[PDB]
């Protein structure tokens, strides 16, 4: 059981 | 596919003798310095690699991959490190800088992550406390290794800088001679230089006081090592180069008040004292009280040899022996109460980063450098901007 670590650093943007 | 999306990029993190050929070798190693007098630029195209770098660590953090992600952040530092070592010639400042910029950028991701570990509950809530111990070791330790970096590239770079302005600046501001109406670098090579370093970190979004202490640093550097040249030289300590002393003082004076620095005067002090100590008439006692009002900062040792080396001109009264026999009582005084040179500060030196909050982290968007000739890292990018757009 690993929940693992998922910091949302990353966005995405579409104009 | 969506189904397959994490999956692949799975498979593209987990292969770290490809990713770590690419990003050190063709991100890192193979960067390239945007164009910094007033040219205004995103902070996107100045620390692209630091983004990248965020990028690959955080989806590496996501799937768990540890150990790869450790030795992928190893080769990066030993890689970045090297690089920094390896800056010479005109680019020295400008790339510098720029390295400057990205570690720092990195650093406050790594704070922003183990911010996250501690305060969020949802972190150390959701997930065991043997593998939470173990991302809480991890994070830490690459935060204290960052601090490192940035502490070693600031002083290897910083060395340099030194290592320069001692080539230029003992030359350009004590030996140079340039007054107005009176008839191998000069004092517009010095102001160039700082020009460059102001321009470049101002360009570059770096932080006001690492520009202070780097500039002092300097300053104090170039104020040691020209006094220490100065008060050795004989057949030269005449009225004439006093003034023209004091004209090169004056201009790095007036860059540094131009140029937002209020504490650049106390930096080039002895210089100045000795310029004002070579203009001053000294033919009276009187008049040798008042040099000793005015050079603060020089010791009455220092006072003896700038005087007693002091050149006459023709049509000019020499200095009385009552005069020097006076200097002699003073220093026979001062010792009945180590050395006549400054040391100059050479380093290590504190790294001006440790001293200021670090930079609140906002979310980064997927994006690599299209001139980029890196094709795992852009796959990367890529399935990683799905990815995002699917959550």
């Amino acid at each position: 059981f690993k929940k693992g670590l998922n910091l949302h650093s990353i966005k995405v943007t579409s104009s | 596919n969506a189904t397959q999306i994490n999956e692949e990029l799975y498979r593209l993190l987990e292969d770290t003798e490809i990713l770590n050929q690419e990003i050190t070798e063709g991100l890192l190693k193979g960067f390239e310095v945007p164009d910094a007098v007033a040219i205004q630029l995103s902070k996107r195209d100045v620390v692209y690699p630091a983004r990248i770098l965020i990028i690959v660590l955080s989806e590496m953090w996501r799937f768990g991959l540890t150990k790869q992600s450790e030795s992928f952040l190893a080769q990066v530092l030993t890689t970045i490190q090297k690089v920094v070592t390896q800056l010479k010639g005109n680019d020295l400042i400008p790339s510098g800088v720029f390295w400057l910029a990205n570690v720092r950028e990195l650093y406050s991701f790594v704070v922003f992550a183990l911010n996250s570990i501690l305060t969020e509950e949802t972190f150390k809530n959701g997930m065991t406390d043997e593998e939470y111990k173990e991302y809480v070791s991890l994070v830490t330790e690459l935060k204290d290794d960052f601090e490192a970096l940035s502490y070693n590239i600031y002083n290897i770079w910083l060395k340099k800088l030194q290592k320069q302005l001692q080539k230029k600046a003992i030359n350009a501001v004590v030996i140079s001679e340039s007054l107005p109406g009176f008839s191998e670098y000069t004092m517009d090579d010095i102001l160039t230089f700082f020009n460059s370093i102001y321009w470049c970190m101002k360009s570059f979004h770096i932080e006001n006081e690492v520009f202070h202490a780097v500039v002092t640093t300097l300053l104090n550097y170039v104020d040691a090592i020209c006094f220490n040249e100065l008060i050795m030289k004989r057949n030269f300590l005449s009225w004439k180069r006093g003034l023209q002393l004091n004209y090169n003082v004056t201009r790095l004076e007036e860059w540094c008040k131009t140029h937002g620095l209020t504490d650049g005067t106390e930096c080039l002090q002895h210089l100045i004292q000795t310029a004002k100590l070579l203009q001053v008439r000294k033919y009276t006692i009187e008049d040798i009280d008042i040099l000793r009002g005015i050079c603060y900062s020089l010791t009455p040792a220092q006072l003896q040899k700038l005087i007693s080396q002091y050149q006459v001109a023709d049509y000019e009264s020499p200095i009385p022996q009552e005069i020097l026999r006076y200097v002699a009582d003073i220093v026979k005084k001062e010792a009945a109460l180590s050395s006549i040179f400054i040391t100059p500060e050479t380093g290590p030196f504190t790294d001006p980063f440790s001293l200021i909050k670090t930079r609140k982290f906002d979310q980064v968007e997927a994006y690599i450098p299209a001139w980029l000739s890196l094709p795992s890292t852009k796959r990367i990018v890529d399935l990683v901007a799905q990815q995002v757009v699917q959550d």
